């Protein structure tokens, strides 16, 4: 029956 | 600009947002909870002109804008527009950065959960506020009014919450919440004035009717006698000037709209009215609670500024209440401006420093933290 | 290793002051843009050479 915070975080952290 | 990291207080309703800092007496600025957008094609080039307008900008340029409210019946349904409203509130007029200040927001106790959760997320993610708290409107009204015990009848633009509180504690089984509010009275006034030859169906017209309501309308102490005269004589009409020079007068419609608070059937609502729900909030509490709630009917929110409303609310509940006992209403000049005032008081209490959610706990839990930490 | 933690956090902090001045510059750009609008309202009507061929012939 079976975002923006991520991008700015990437910036700062890298 | 402050000499302390004082919390910012923003009383964001379905009407206007009142904002300023904790510890003050009054908001620094007030804003319509509005984001406006042009409904016309631009013809001249190099005219500036925004894609969207916020708060008072949206109201001032309203002649060609359709105006939307991100908050309906106390809940944010459009958080992108609230980010704009808060950006404006904080950076353009209060000129503060929440990044350096805790922020206090407000809501009714049975406001659907998404409201406090999205409010928490916007302030922690777009403003990166160091701390948050979402407060109860009744609590805020009780601090502003000097009480720990009473019924908070908050009949504002969004919803009427009507929650009994004793010794600072909720009596939730007795919340006589009602989906009847100032926004419905505005809609009723647009329709009843249309019947007088002054149609009000567009955004500009709606903002005008709200302004008419606030200055001309009342509830009175005795509806039937007030209408017997208002319906018979021009002596009770009052004029209003519209922006284009038109003059409108309103007769019995001046109070028949507002009367919907006591007679909800006027707009097709099935309800006992705000005074019966106030009465039941007291009655549904334990018998050793009832005496203190009868002596402390706390008026707050919008519509509290209609002539005859404080006098009428006490009359209507004392008439349902038992004899011998004294029933009293509390309706200070701080009515409706009590939620913001309470925010300033609450944010500043030393005991409230254990209630604030920090931008630490937030990251581990996410915005859902508001349901673990606020109330 | 104290230095490694210091450089981690201070790299973070200089990137952060970077972004802060970046927002200062972005808002200089945007506010000075609406200010370009403001002062253009005032100064554009004269950015023109006028009354040349009126008489010379």
């Amino acid at each position: 029956q079976n975002g923006k915070r991520q991008t700015e975080r990437e910036k700062k952290k890298k | 600009d402050e000499d302390e990291t004082t919390a910012l207080v923003c009383d964001n309703g379905s009407g206007l947002v009142k904002a300023g800092f904790a510890g003050d007496d009054a908001p620094r600025a007030v804003f319509p909870s509005i984001v406006g957008r042009p409904r016309h094609q631009g013809v001249m080039v190099g005219m500036g002109q925004k894609d969207s307008y916020v708060g008072d900008e949206a109201q001032s340029k309203r002649g060609i804008l359709t105006l939307k409210y991100p908050i309906e019946h106390g809940i944010i349904t459009n958080w992108d527009d609230m980010e704009k409203i808060w950006h404006h509130t904080f950076y353009n007029e209060l000129r503060v950065a929440p990044e350096e200040h805790p922020t206090l927001l407000t809501e009714a106790p049975l406001n659907p959960k998404a409201n406090r959760e999205k409010m928490t997320q916007i302030m922690f993610e777009t403003f990166n506020v160091p701390a948050m708290y979402v407060a109860i409107q009744a609590v805020l009204s009780l601090y502003a009014s000097g009480r720990t015990t009473g019924i908070v009848l908050d009949s504002g633009d969004g919803v009427t919450h009507n929650v009994p509180i004793y010794e600072g504690y909720a009596l939730p089984h007795a919340i006589m919440r009602l989906d009847l509010a100032g926004r419905d009275l505005t809609d009723y006034l647009m329709k009843i004035l249309t019947e007088r030859g002054y149609s009000f169906v567009t955004t500009a017209e709606r903002e005008i009717v709200r302004d008419i309501k606030e200055k001309l309308c009342y509830v009175a102490l005795d509806f039937e006698n007030e209408m017997a005269t208002a319906a018979s004589s021009s002596s009770l009409e009052k004029s209003y000037e519209l922006p284009d020079g038109q003059v409108i007068t309103i007769g019995n419609e001046r109070f028949r709209c507002p009367e919907t608070l006591f007679q909800p059937s006027f707009i097709g609502m099935e309800s006992a009215g705000i005074h019966e729900t106030t009465y039941n909030s007291i009655m549904k509490c334990d018998i050793d609670i009832r005496k203190d709630l009868y002596a402390n009917n706390v008026m707050s929110g919008g519509t509290t500024m209609y002539p005859g409303i404080a006098d009428r609310m006490q009359k209507e509940i004392t008439a349902l209440a038992p004899s011998t006992m004294k029933i009293k209403i509390i309706a200070p000049p701080e009515r409706k401006y009590s939620v913001w005032i309470g925010g300033s008081i609450l944010a500043s209490l030393s005991t409230f420093q254990q209630m604030w959610i920090t931008k630490q706990e937030y990251d581990e839990a996410g915005p859902s933290i508001v349901h673990r930490k606020c109330f | 290793r104290q230095l490694h933690a210091r450089v981690d956090k201070v790299d973070e902090e200089r990137y952060d002051i970077e972004a802060k001045v970046t927002k200062n510059i972005t808002e200089i750009a945007d506010l000075t843009q609406k200010i370009f609008d403001l002062r253009g309202k005032f100064k554009r009507p004269t950015l023109r050479r006028v009354r040349i061929s009126a008489d010379a012939m």
